[PDB]
């Protein structure tokens, strides 16, 4: 068949959003642990330095 | 939505112990809906 009749498969995402906390969410980077020495750390939205 | 339960045996069924214990958590819910009565479930042979 022609180019323009080919059959073409599509996958169509959508979204919505309410007040309640959101439940769909992708992954952020991380680094490797240290010992012994004076560093800044971020423990899930917990911060400090120690 | 929270949960929190705890587990205890019994030998004076008639009436709740005297004592103290606490409850523990173990699962959460985001739903977000409104909640204003409740009822239970139960079930039976026949
Ligand atoms: C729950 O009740 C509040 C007022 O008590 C109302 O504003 C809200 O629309 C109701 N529904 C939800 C889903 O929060």
């Amino acid at each position: 068949n022609g180019v323009g009749y080919q059959p073409y498969r599509v996958v169509v995402l959508s979204f919505e959003l309410l007040h309640a906390p959101a439940t769909v969410c992708g992954p952020k980077k991380s680094t490797n642990l240290v010992k012994n020495k004076c560093v800044n750390f971020n423990f899930n939205g917990l911060t400090g330095t120690g | 939505f929270k949960i929190y339960s705890k587990h205890t045996p019994i030998n004076l069924v008639r009436d709740l112990p005297q004592g103290f214990s606490a409850l523990e958590p173990l699962v959460d819910l985001p739903i977000g809906i409104n909640i204003t009565r409740f009822q239970t479930l139960l079930a039976l042979h026949r």
